[PDB]
């Protein structure tokens, strides 16, 4: 459960992230395709290569709806549906990777926002990746 | 892997026992209805909407009797599971596109299967070196991931 | 989440293992520690030996719980609030070792009630321990 | 650990410029203020009831340092990871009684300290082998677990 402080914490946060969204999910993806390889057996189609342009449209896409899920943090499970729906029917990625795909995204954040990555914004942003994880995984089966 | 000698010996002794056909279409039926998005990879075997349609999928059976096949095989290398599914191991991950988690879930579906067959004789010790194998295989198909 | 469908199911296959929780619990342990060795530094003061009495009678408390879990199967959040307290602040076992715990239940289930195993049943339980896992680790952090 | 002369040499490049003293306990603290679980292993510590009391913690820090200097110890030994930490897995297991899955966490959480201090210098590539390291790193330290 996210409490009145993460909500605040992942809202300044992704606040400061602004108009760099599209780009570090792009990096969060690149890091992750990288440090765990069997990741890449979802993108067989995608050429992965370093500055990939297919790489940098589709972090902006994950970007876009990380945030809208800030946007709609009080009705998260509403907001993320149509997603959610998506994962389950089409996507079906294993739920383990979701967890990779978080680690990468504090990675790439605590590697652009040393001011703003505190123990506790940290935290706070760790529970909320692990929410939205939950969301987009709900309907698998 | 690290099998004791009476581990290797408990896993081969039941493992003589086993009816592949049978086992291997219900392991591998059993994953997809436990597991459902595993389903995407197997979208040409037909209907699978429901566990019935599943388990009663002549294409599902006779894949599990294949997998459960090159599965056997393993037990006679247990020394080398790596050199024996190396090949296989580059298909799945260089043409099917598997992601290696599924193994894991596999092995899991499988040992329930074993233990729903065999009963009583399915013990705790003989559980931990089964458990020990299928990681053991897990780790082989996935070691040429790249 | 569970259906209707799913419901049916758990009750029904617990409705069978009836007396035999107890056992089955104490059964499911066993095979835990001797699965997975990493599950035993959570029991440094109990006697792991087979058969033992420690391990007899946590059996007992774990499928008690679980029992009470199938009857307030609509309610399992408010049912199971003090137990979800206790792992929260006191147990403090990793998230991991539940799937652990709850495999070597299907299994012994399996193993017990082989008419009663069936594939949609399997799947079912499956969702219902991942249910009550959820539920437990609900209030880590 | 498979790692190769590429992955050596960055791994150890940037170790060079680490501070010890400081990273050792900003990894342990924020292990226990992310993943507050974890704390049931260090009572003894005293506070740690909000962020700053554990961050700033003279206990978590000094044992923070201990951790990174046996750490450090085994980038100095990639070779053999296994033997250089046997004794201390043999300790976490059978006195502390710690689930291996927490050397995992603390891992992650490192990495995450890492690419806080160095930023841009992280590259996803340099990630990539320290990834590689934790692994080999808590995997050793869980080996001698029985
Ligand atoms: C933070 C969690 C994630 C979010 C918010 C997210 C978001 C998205 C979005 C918005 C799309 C575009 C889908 C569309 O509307 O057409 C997408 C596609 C996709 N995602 Fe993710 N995703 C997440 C995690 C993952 C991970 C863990 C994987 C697998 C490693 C993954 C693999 C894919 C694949 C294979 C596609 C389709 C690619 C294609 O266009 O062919 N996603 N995701
Ligand atoms: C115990 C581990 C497994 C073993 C030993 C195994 C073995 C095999 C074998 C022998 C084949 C036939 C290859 C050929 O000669 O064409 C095969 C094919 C295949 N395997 Fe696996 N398998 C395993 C697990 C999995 C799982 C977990 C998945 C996905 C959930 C999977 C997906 C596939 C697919 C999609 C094919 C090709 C099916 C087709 O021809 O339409 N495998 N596997
Ligand atoms: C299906 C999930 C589980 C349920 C329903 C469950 C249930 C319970 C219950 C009812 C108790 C006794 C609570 C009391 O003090 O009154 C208990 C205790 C305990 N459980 Fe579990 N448990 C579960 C999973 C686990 C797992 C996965 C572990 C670790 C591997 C674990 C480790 C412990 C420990 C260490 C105690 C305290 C034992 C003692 O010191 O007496 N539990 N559990
Ligand atoms: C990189 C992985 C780790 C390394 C290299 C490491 C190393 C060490 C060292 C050198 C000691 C002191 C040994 C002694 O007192 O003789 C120690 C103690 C200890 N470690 Fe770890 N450790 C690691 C991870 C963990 C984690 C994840 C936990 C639990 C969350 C943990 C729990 C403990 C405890 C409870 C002590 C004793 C504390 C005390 O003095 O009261 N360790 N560790």
């Amino acid at each position: 459960v996210l409490s009145p402080a993460d909500k605040t914490n992942v809202k300044a946060a992704w606040g400061k992230v602004g108009a760099h969204a599209g780009e570090y999910g792009a990096e969060a993806l690149e890091r992750m395709f990288l440090s765990f390889p069997t990741t890449k057996t979802y993108f067989p189609h995608f050429d992965l290569s370093h500055g990939s342009a297919q790489v940098k449209g589709h972090g902006k896409k994950v970007a876009d709806a990380l945030t809208n899920a800030v946007a709609h943090v009080d009705d998260m499970p509403n907001a993320l549906s149509a997603l959610s729906d998506l994962h389950a029917h089409k996507l079906r990625v294993d739920p383990v990777n979701f967890k990779l795909l978080s680690h990468c995204l504090l990675v790439t954040l605590a590697a652009h926002l040393p001011a703003e990555f505190t123990p506790a914004v940290h935290a706070s942003l760790d529970k909320f990746l692990a929410s939205v994880s939950t969301v987009l995984t709900s309907k698998y089966r | 892997v690290h099998l004791t000698p009476e581990e290797k010996s408990a896993v081969t002794a039941l493992w003589g026992k086993v009816n592949v056909d049978e086992v291997g279409g219900e392991a591998l039926g059993r994953l997809l209805v436990v597991y459902p998005w595993t389903q995407r990879f197997f979208e040409s075997f037909g209907d699978l909407s429901t566990p019935d349609a599943v388990m009663g999928n002549p294409k599902v059976k006779a894949h599990g009797k294949k997998v459960l096949g090159a599965f056997s095989d393993g037990l006679a290398h247990l020394d080398n599971l790596k050199g024996t599914f190396a090949t296989l191991s580059e298909l799945h991950c260089d043409k099917l596109h598997v992601d290696p988690e599924n193994f894991r879930l596999l092995g899991n579906v499988l040992v329930c299967v074993l233990a729903h067959h065999f009963g009583k004789e399915f013990t705790p010790p003989v559980q931990a070196a089964y458990q020990k194998v299928v990681a053991g295989v897990a780790n082989a198909l996935a070691h040429k991931y790249h």
